[PDB]
């Protein structure tokens, strides 16, 4: 089989910037009696199902922003977005469409450089349904946040809970550019009925001081 | 306008068999190839097979032999991919996709998520998320999806009306049931007295609740 | 082939024609009689096909197109995409015999930027 070598594995750049990322096959993708190279790009969103940005090494596919340009020949190719837009973040992921099987990529992750943003944080007390089916759990949304690596900690009476806490982060936002994400610390109903206070910090390179939420009862 | 429509979600045992369809409008898929692609959890995309259903030709890669056929149905404009004797490690999304001469692929439909597992299917609590016991020009809003199996559920708020300020988390965990959560921002005016409201739909439990959120 | 170029569509009488009229927009239709004939349209971005094809009773092969001036966008007078290929379809072989020669390929085409799909023979 071809093997398809992309480069690099992530990016990352602000709105306006240039754009460039690489693909190498273990051998040439020159049709000889077409003088075409069957080199793909595709992109895709998160949550969303690839779609077809280049073919043909250069040709662009109808639809697309003339931002995305392919090029090169031989074994070496280049897709390259000329100033890079909020929503264009993705995975990129190049396509030899020459020969059976018609090998991908690895893909590289493209994201986008912003300022710095703080999250909002909001803590949420069990529901009252929850108590009932006989389980509590605490729930921390720190939304809005740049850049991508964040901290919580969950403080239960001051001593840090370290367990039945999960996170989840959102992917970038293909807007205002910033993440979210979400801490659910989960514990007995009586754990949580035998206790009090409960606490989420959320502790951000954008501060030296913890955003703090809280509650009683 | 050329459009492949997916069948919907599939749980699986190991070593069963599951057959998905690709249903495509706007034009004839005579005139296409129809080509499978993988994508497993987090990783990247890769080749199956296709057809011609002009021919019924197919055309695989040989790793997928024996697991992998091809078919396609002219009369409904619906191409097949049957997948047998699965194990976990097939578990993914699997797309279909034309291709013209070239084998680029130009169009995909939106994909099939397919999970293997010998865990029994399980629908979800679903629990309102109300701030505590005021106001700083912005309130946000809480949805709890608990305890369920197999992935996806899908989450909305007031029923896609409400969209933006709307974060929704991707699933985790646990051992071995699902945990979801989504957040919505509002202008801390219209809540209360407008109503919100989450939808959850889990199909594989053939669950749909909405739950209205109110203050405590 | 006899290849020939041809002229307007015109209404053809519905008294003519052995089989099916294909007109090809570029997609291949099938077209009938009053609400098989006037096959009157203008380039198919704006009207409904490019040109026609048919077969009288005589056994031949009779096409129309628009008025002649991708070169097909602005003037295609039916089948023929280029000098060399023709649009696939049920008919073809009965309609132009000299071309089971042909290799066939999957094309796509758009018109006033609506897609299409179609199969072309060539050589
Ligand atoms: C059939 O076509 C030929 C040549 O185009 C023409 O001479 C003849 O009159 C046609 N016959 C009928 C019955 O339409
Ligand atoms: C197809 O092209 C070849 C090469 O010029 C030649 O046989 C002729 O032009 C075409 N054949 C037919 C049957 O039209």
């Amino acid at each position: 089989d071809i093997v398809m070598t992309q480069s690099p594995s992530s990016l990352a750049m602000s709105v306006g910037q240039k754009v460039t990322m690489s693909c190498k096959s273990s051998q040439s993708l020159l049709n000889s009696n077409n003088q075409k190279n069957y080199l793909a790009w595709y992109q895709q969103k998160p949550g969303q199902s690839p779609k077809l940005l280049v073919y043909f090494a250069s040709t662009r596919e109808s639809g697309v922003p003339d931002r995305f340009i392919g090029s090169g020949s031989g074994t070496d190719f280049t897709l390259t977005i000329s100033s890079v837009q909020a929503e264009d973040l993705a995975d990129y992921f190049c396509q030899q469409h020459y020969s059976t099987p018609y090998t991908f990529g690895g893909g590289t992750k493209l994201e986008i450089r912003r300022a710095d943003a703080a999250p909002t944080v909001s803590i949420f007390p069990p529901s009252s349904e929850q108590l009932t089916s006989g389980g509590a759990s605490v729930v921390c949304f720190l939304n809005n946040f740049y850049p991508k690596d964040i901290n919580v900690k969950w403080k239960i009476d001051g001593s840090e809970r370290q367990n039945g806490v999960l996170n989840s982060w959102t992917d970038q936002d293909s807007k205002d550019s910033t993440y979210s994400m979400s801490s659910t610390l989960t514990l007995t109903k009586d754990e949580y009925e035998r206790h009090n206070s409960y606490t989420c910090e959320a502790t951000h390179k954008t501060s030296t001081s913890p955003i703090v939420k809280s509650f009683n009862r | 306008e050329v459009q492949l429509q997916q069948s919907g979600a599939e749980l699986v045992k190991p070593g069963a068999s599951v057959k998905l369809s690709c249903t495509a409008s706007g034009f004839n898929i005579k005139d296409t190839y129809i080509h499978w692609v993988n994508q497993r959890p987090e990783q990247g995309l890769e080749w199956i097979g296709r057809i011609d259903p002009a021919n019924g030709h197919t055309q695989y890669d040989p790793k997928f032999q024996g697991k992998a056929t091809i078919t396609a149905d002219t009369s409904s404009n619906t191409a097949y991919l049957q997948l047998s004797s699965l194990t976990s490690e097939d578990t993914a999304v699997y797309y279909c996709a034309t291709s013209d001469y070239s084998y680029a692929l130009d169009s995909w439909g939106q994909g099939t998520s397919v999970t293997v597992s010998s865990a029994k299917t399980t629908a979800p609590s679903v629990y309102p998320l109300a701030p505590v016991c005021t106001t700083g020009s912005s309130v946000t809003l809480g949805c709890l999806v608990k305890g369920y199996f197999p992935e996806p559920v899908t989450l909305t708020w007031n029923s896609g009306s409400l969209s933006s300020g709307v974060h929704t988390f991707p699933a985790v965990l646990q051992s071995d049931l699902y945990t979801l959560s989504s957040s919505v921002t509002v202008t801390s005016s219209t809540w209360p007295s407008q109503s919100i409201t989450c939808n959850v739909a889990h199909p594989a439990s053939s669950t749909k609740v909405d739950k209205k959120i109110e203050p405590r | 082939c006899w290849h020939y170029p041809p002229r307007q569509c015109g209404v053809v009488s519905a008294k003519t024609v052995c089989g099916p009229v294909y007109c090809f927009t570029p997609s291949p239709v099938v077209v009938g009689t009053t609400d098989v004939f006037l096959l009157n349209s203008t380039r198919p971005p704006l009207g409904s096909w490019f040109g026609c094809t048919w077969m009288n009773s005589s056994g031949y092969t009779k096409t129309c197109g628009a008025p002649p001036c991708t070169t097909y966008l602005k003037c295609g007078s039916g089948p023929w995409l280029t000098p060399r290929c023709l649009i696939d379809y049920p008919y073809r072989l009965w309609h132009y015999p000299c071309t089971v020669n042909y290799t066939i390929f999957k094309i796509r085409m758009y018109v006033g930027g609506v897609e299409h799909r179609l199969t072309a023979a060539c050589n």
